[PDB]
RNA sequence: GCUUGAGUCUCGUAGAGGGGGGUAGAAUUCCAGGUGUAGCGGUGAAAUGCGUAGAGAUCUGGAGGAAUACCGGUGGCGAAGGCGGCCCCCUGGACGAAGACUGACGCUCAGGUGCGAAAGCGUGGGGAGCAAACAGGAUUAGAUACCCUGGUAGUCCACGCCGUAAACGAUGUCGACUUGGAGGUUGUGCCCUUGAGGCGUGGCUUCCGGAGCUAACGCGUUAAGUCGACCGCCUGGGGAGUACGGCCGCAAGGUUAAAACUCAAAUGAAUUGACGGGGGCCCGCACAAGCGGUGGAGCAUGUGGUUUAAUUCGAUGCAACGCGAAGAACCUUACCUGGUCUUGACAUCCACGGAAGUUUUCAGAGAUGAGAAUGUGCCUUCGGGAACCGUGAGACAGGUGCUGCAUGGCUGUCGUCAGCUCGUGUUGUGAAAUGUUGGGUUAAGUCCCGCAACGAGCGCAACCCUUAUCCUUUGUUGCCAGCGGUCCGGCCGGGAACUCAAAGGAGACUGCCAGUGAUAAACUGGAGGAAGGUGGGGAUGACGUCAAGUCAUCAUGGCCCUUACGACCAGGGCUACACACGUGCUACAAUGGCGCAUACAAAGAGAAGCGACCUCGCGAGAGCAAGCGGACCUCAUAAAGUGCGUCGUAGUCCGGAUUGGAGUCUGCAACUCGACUCCAUGAAGUCGGAAUCGCUAGUAAUCGUGGAUCAGAAUGCCACGGUGAAUAC
């Protein structure tokens, strides 16, 4: 990292700024996932659009704004509320680490 | 007419000189078509052997041939009898007493003389240029090659009017001095008159 | 000038003197890249206006020369598809130096032996503003002055 | 029969709905009068026009006609055309609230009838402004136009006609159903009206959008959606909504409405590009700011034309025109005129003879012919082979012959412009789109940020050469600071410091600081430093464009000549000259000319070569001839500069063309047709018309020097240094 030059080596380490809080999460995924859950539909419609696209199961929160498209598991609740969508993740992050154990 | 020729813009840089004898002005001409003749001897003669590089060096009053080959076999042949035959033609030609070396080209489908010599007898066997270039490539690229450009020219499939339909794959950076760009070029003598075939394969940056 | 906003160089001042001023103004009358001809003509033609006027030297070419700057200028515009001949303040920088392109010019123009006779001559008659390097300030000053309407 | 369709009644509401009549205020024009004085008006600029007979400006009084600022609003009303001050009279419709009444009375509608902008027509008025026609002035090549100054019908009123418009939401009427949002306008009901509120419920209307539909564009509860009723109309473009006939009309014309013939398209919407005398942003000696040129003169050189026996061929807007050609006396040379050869000048393979080679003579322009020696250079049951030369048949050889519009290769150019694309994904029926656009920034699709895109390639940048500073190494032929003497010259001993030479390193990256900026990119400024922001210069020229250039460098498909379009030779030509153009040189001078003295370079070349010194020649040069294949010797003195003297504004001591004479050198050979020298001659030219070009800093300008080609021939080309600007708002 500190080999051959230091203005290179900036550019190198904000190059993993960029590829880390755009691919975050996903990079250690290794597949194409099971399921999705997105917590806005109308702010998040290219996922929802391209997980009804592949055929993965879309489970959103949709506000009155909202559009339930291909929405699978669609759940009539408040997308920019903080409190709501710590309640709302906290319950499904909840049941998520439950499998066989 | 624009593009310099890439290998002499990088004799100094990364590409070396195919003659590296040392030579005043009352013998500069002399050697100069002395190696004219032996790399035209030897290039006819060697036609099959699929020959990529004939490097000449003057080390005080001899020549030092050195034939850069895919299949040295041929060269040599059964106990090498074609090799002391063309020392024997290459003494009679230069007028030094000569040695000849050969140095096998293994990966021969990284180097562009064989490879437009290839396409270039490809299309003098009348088979479609999309073919030869195509696989050209693609046979290239396998083994190594950062990059391949092929480029083919003129009245192509027996056309009236003369087209050129070149193929790339991967990097051929060839604005960059410290590129190992192998660059060569050949001509296809068919029925329809001549296509030219040049080559470029990008092999690394230094 | 398209975009570049540009600097300027430093010009070596007189040897004589130490004026930059009248440096610019050997520039100015120089021909062929010959600088020291020019030098020689200048010290000659000043020496002389110094000797004839008996005030000195650079403020007899200082009063020579701030007879014939001119005050405003007139300059194309071509703006609403019209040509407008409107009158513009000249900078003090182009001010000089259009003063002694018409010294020098004028002093180009004129009919004695010598050019430091005809310059020395031209600063004369610039003296009491009569040459011809003041009719062309006059005559700048006649296209300012009668198209002063357009401000 | 019945009321949910249609209609009647009661009460209100809003409205430029219509028709008739009246009135008001601003303004324009005209008339009369006061003041007042030299212009007014008009235009891109002008002129026609009005004006000292008093205009325009200004004030007062009057007349007359038309239109009705502000309100004024994708506001309202009307079936549509359309309707805009205010008031009265007559009058049509719409909508709302509750209730009553009739009881399917409804919807559409061919023919028919009515209404129907504007222009136009008829009769009679009116006539201020505006204005077809018209006239004049300009503009222009012309200007029956646009612009200007006037100006009649007309526009206005009454009555009649016409009967049409892009009469258009290019969308027939009536009814039903089908997610929404923001308004506007006009009613009405309810609730603390606790205000310019809250909740509903109708009528009309505007914008955006969902499903759906649609070729797409778009429409989208006011449908171009989903249906029903009735009507109108369409059937390729043109001919042609025309001709003939009918009906209508005062007429203009309106309406109904063909055919022959002719084309293979015409069309709609959208996409990519190109273009625009469309818009926004940006760049480059593009313009501007400057300096010096070109076009004028003489000469050099290239071209067009003309000439010629031939004036070889090619290049022709930019990007042909000292271009191919880095060098035509013969050669080169491809052309012309003659003289000649035919397996050939150049090949390969045969068969025969002879080693080849070397000095001779005659004829002719050379090669063909005639002789004398030398011939065995090494092997062959000899029938020959190595090398070379004649002879004979060939298969062939040869072609700078044609086609660059059949090709390769190489090149120019837009342009060192910043662009050109691809994979995967997505959007669109699709051509395609996105990425590549947007906010900043950059020299730069540079870099950041954003974003249905994520990435990648070619290009930009960097790596390369050179230049600018320092260090290390080595120190000759190069250098001489300190030493010693010195023929005072690095000249010698010597010194390796320094210049320098060449190899290896360091160095410059927005690295540091301050400020501005999305805390981002970056920009502006500052320090240090030889250098500061791609430091200067070069090399490097993306995908493609011009069926750009080259078949004559070469290679090459096809065609063509093969006793000739091939080959050899001598002489000629490519150098011709009524002319025209391009690019240069030298000038027109005093910032100079000439004479004398004197100072400071860099880069190169050199053996069939560069050629010192010395002697001779006025000079170009000649003779003898060292040294040097070269940081050592030679080319080789740099010149502008400077210091003196002279010339004195003259076609002159400017300028050197042209021409006569005399020569030197190279080369078989300077006549056509070299270069240079000496003496003499001494044109044109006094700063160049329209127009046009180059240059942004060691630049332009100006001054010399070298090299390639080359026996000799540069004012060209390619390089090198000296002095050294102006200007950029």
């Amino acid at each position: 990292f500190d080999k051959l030059t230091k203005k290179e080596a900036l550019m190198r380490t904000r190059e993993l700024e960029k590829l880390e809080n755009s691919l975050g999460g996903i990079k250690d995924m290794g597949g194409l996932p099971d399921a999705l859950f997105v917590i806005d539909a109308d702010h998040e419609h290219i996922a929802i659009k391209e997980a009804n696209n592949l055929g993965i199961p879309v489970f959103a929160i949709v506000d009155t704004n909202s559009d339930p498209d291909g929405v699978d598991f669609v759940i009539p609740g408040n997308d920019d509320a903080i409190r709501a969508v710590t309640l709302y993740l906290g319950a499904v992050a909840a049941t998520v680490r439950e499998g066989r154990s | 007419g624009q593009k310099v020729h890439p290998n002499g813009i990088r004799l100094g840089i990364v590409k070396p000189w195919n003659s590296t004898w040392f030579a005043n002005t009352k013998e500069f001409a002399d050697n100069l078509d002395s190696d004219f003749k032996v790399r035209q001897y030897l290039t006819k003669e060697l036609a099959k052997a699929s020959v990529s590089r004939i490097v000449i060096e003057r080390p005080a009053k001899s020549i030092r041939v050195t034939i850069h080959t895919a299949r040295p076999g041929i060269v040599i042949g059964k106990k090498g009898e074609d090799v002391e035959k063309l020392r024997k033609v290459v003494a009679d030609i230069a007028g030094v007493p000569a040695q000849i070396n050969i140095a096998e080209v293994r990966k021969p489908e990284l180097d562009a003389k064989l490879v437009a010599d290839s396409i270039t007898s490809q299309l003098e066997r009348r088979v479609m240029f999309r073919r030869a270039m195509k696989r050209a490539v693609q046979n290239a690229m396998r083994l190594g090659a950062k990059g391949i450009k092929v480029e083919v020219s003129g009245r192509l499939g027996g056309a009236e009017i003369a087209r050129t339909e070149w193929y790339r794959e991967g990097r051929v950076p060839l604005h960059t001095l410290r590129a190992d760009i192998d660059y060569n070029t050949s001509e296809a003598h068919t029925t329809y008159g001549v296509i030219g075939v040049k080559v470029w394969i990008f092999k690394g940056e230094i | 000038p398209r975009r570049r906003v540009i600097g300027q160089r430093k010009i070596l001042p007189d040897p004589k003197f130490g004026s930059e001023l009248l440096a610019k103004f050997v520039n100015i009358l120089m021909v062929d890249g010959k600088k020291s001809t020019a030098e020689s003509i200048v010290y000659s033609a000043l020496e002389t206006l110094a000797q004839r006027s008996g005030k000195s030297e650079l403020e007899a070419f200082e009063v020579a020369l701030e007879n014939v700057r001119p005050t405003v200028e007139v300059k194309s515009r071509r703006v609403g598809g019209s040509t407008y001949q409107v009158p513009v303040e000249v900078r003090p920088v182009r001010r000089n130096a259009l003063a002694m392109r018409w010294i020098v010019e004028a002093a180009r123009k004129r009919g004695d032996k010598s050019m430091a006779l005809r310059l020395a001559n031209e600063l004369s008659d610039a003296a009491e503003n009569k040459g011809t390097a003041v009719k062309k300030r006059e005559d700048v000053h006649r296209m300012a002055e009668a198209n002063k309407a357009f401000a």
